[PDB]
């Protein structure tokens, strides 16, 4: 299938009580692989996976000094920022950074994005193109206009176009094993009564990937069913997801009820029944 | 791998 | 400009009384990052919790998944507490093994 390597970055301004928090990390799909903290002692990118960990002293001593200077052009970054926007001194701020590529089963570029954000907020992007700018608002303009000034998007495009899917390429075959593919939903059904009238029906998604999935409930079928709970996809914390969803039906009548269950790792929709 | 060098200052 | 987080506890495996497993609280949706998450042990503190590195949504929200070794039993309680600056009070959330 398709993949993409992303990179997030974190910083946090705490006025009078110390530097920003910087904090990044690296991804390959839903995998966390590098990450650096600006309070871990080491002070170096990090291994977070096993297959990243293969890599030699040239790799860690680049990305470690490359990450370090990111650090360094937020922390500039929020004094710059603060002062667009005249916010006082004793405030916190924050900026985030996401970038990076897509690419097909075929290990070709599909797509690549840059986008920054001013205390959760849409500050500036570099569109699909790869070859414009938008600014959010009247202070984006002013970077809007130096960046332009500087020539960045081609140098980014460089990287998104290039580098950036070269290294997801090698990622991605070094790691082919470990890394988390598809896995079929493990399902069951469990009953909670809570009266004697009354009792809820619990439709269970266990150990699955991607997170993408579809729990469905219906009575008498064929007939959909809303009135029912349905809890957000969960991280399991092994690379696979957890979800379920629960209706509340008169003891009855319980079996009139049935479950459907759709992912891409299942040869047929599962149908549930208690 | 993270690029060679962050943008230019904002 | 500022979100509350939603919460979630859970284990990673489905729960059997004197099996080793893995206790979960999965925060997300908030903002800003600064964010206190402990998972309790019949009220107190649980040691050596690790957690994912901070990361976020497309909408610029914060997630982040808390974990440790535990073994569930009939008695004994877990719960997670989370505070944050929209939050007039850490939250506690129990961990209920059916959901």
């Amino acid at each position: 299938g398709s993949h993409s390597m992303r990179y997030f970055f974190t910083s946090v301004s705490r006025p009078g009580r110390g530097e920003p928090r910087f904090i990044a990390v690296g991804y390959v799909d839903d995998t966390q692989f590098v990450r650096f903290d600006s309070d871990a002692a080491s002070q170096r990118m990090e291994p977070r996976a096993p297959w990243i960990e293969q890599e030699g002293p040239e790799y860690w001593d680049q990305e470690t000094r490359n990450v370090k200077a990111q650090s360094q052009t937020d922390r500039v970054d929020l004094g710059t920022l603060r002062g667009y926007y005249n916010q006082s001194e004793a405030g916190s701020h924050t900026i985030q950074i996401m970038y990076g590529c897509d690419v097909g089963s075929d290990g070709r570029f599909l797509r690549g994005y840059r986008q920054d954000a001013y205390d959760g907020k849409d500050y500036i992007a570099l569109n699909e193109d790869l070859r414009s700018w938008t600014a959010a608002d009247m202070a984006a303009q002013i970077t809007k206009r130096k960046w332009e000034a500087a020539h960045e998007a081609e140098q980014l495009r460089a990287y998104l176009d290039g580098t950036c899917v070269e290294w997801l390429r090698r990622y991605l075959e070094n790691g082919k094993e470990t890394l988390q593919r598809t896995d079929p939903p493990k399902t069951h059904m469990t009953h909670h009564p809570i009266s004697d009238h009354e009792a809820t029906l619990r439709c269970w998604a266990l150990g699955f990937y991607p997170a993408e999935i579809t729990l469905t409930w219906q009575r008498d079928g064929e007939d959909q069913t809303q009135d029912t709970e349905l809890v957000e996809t969960r991280p399991a914390g092994d690379g696979t997801f957890q979800k379920w969803a629960a209706v509340v039906v008169p003891s009855g009548e319980e079996q009139r009820y049935t479950c459907h269950v759709q992912h891409e790792g299942l040869p047929k929709p599962l149908t549930l029944r208690w | 791998q993270v690029p060679l060098r962050p943008m230019t200052y904002k | 400009i500022q979100r509350t987080p939603k919460i979630q506890v859970y284990s990673r495996h489905p729960a059997e009384n004197g099996k080793s497993n893995f206790l979960n609280c999965y925060v997300s949706g908030f903002h800003p990052s600064d964010i206190e998450v402990d998972l309790l042990k019949n009220g107190e503190r649980i040691e050596k919790v690790e957690h994912s590195d901070l990361s976020f949504s497309k909408d610029w929200s914060f997630y982040l998944l808390y974990y440790t070794e535990f073994t569930p039993t009939e008695k004994d309680e877990y719960a997670c507490r989370v505070n944050h600056v929209t939050l007039s009070q850490p939250k506690i959330v129990k961990w209920d093994r059916d959901m």
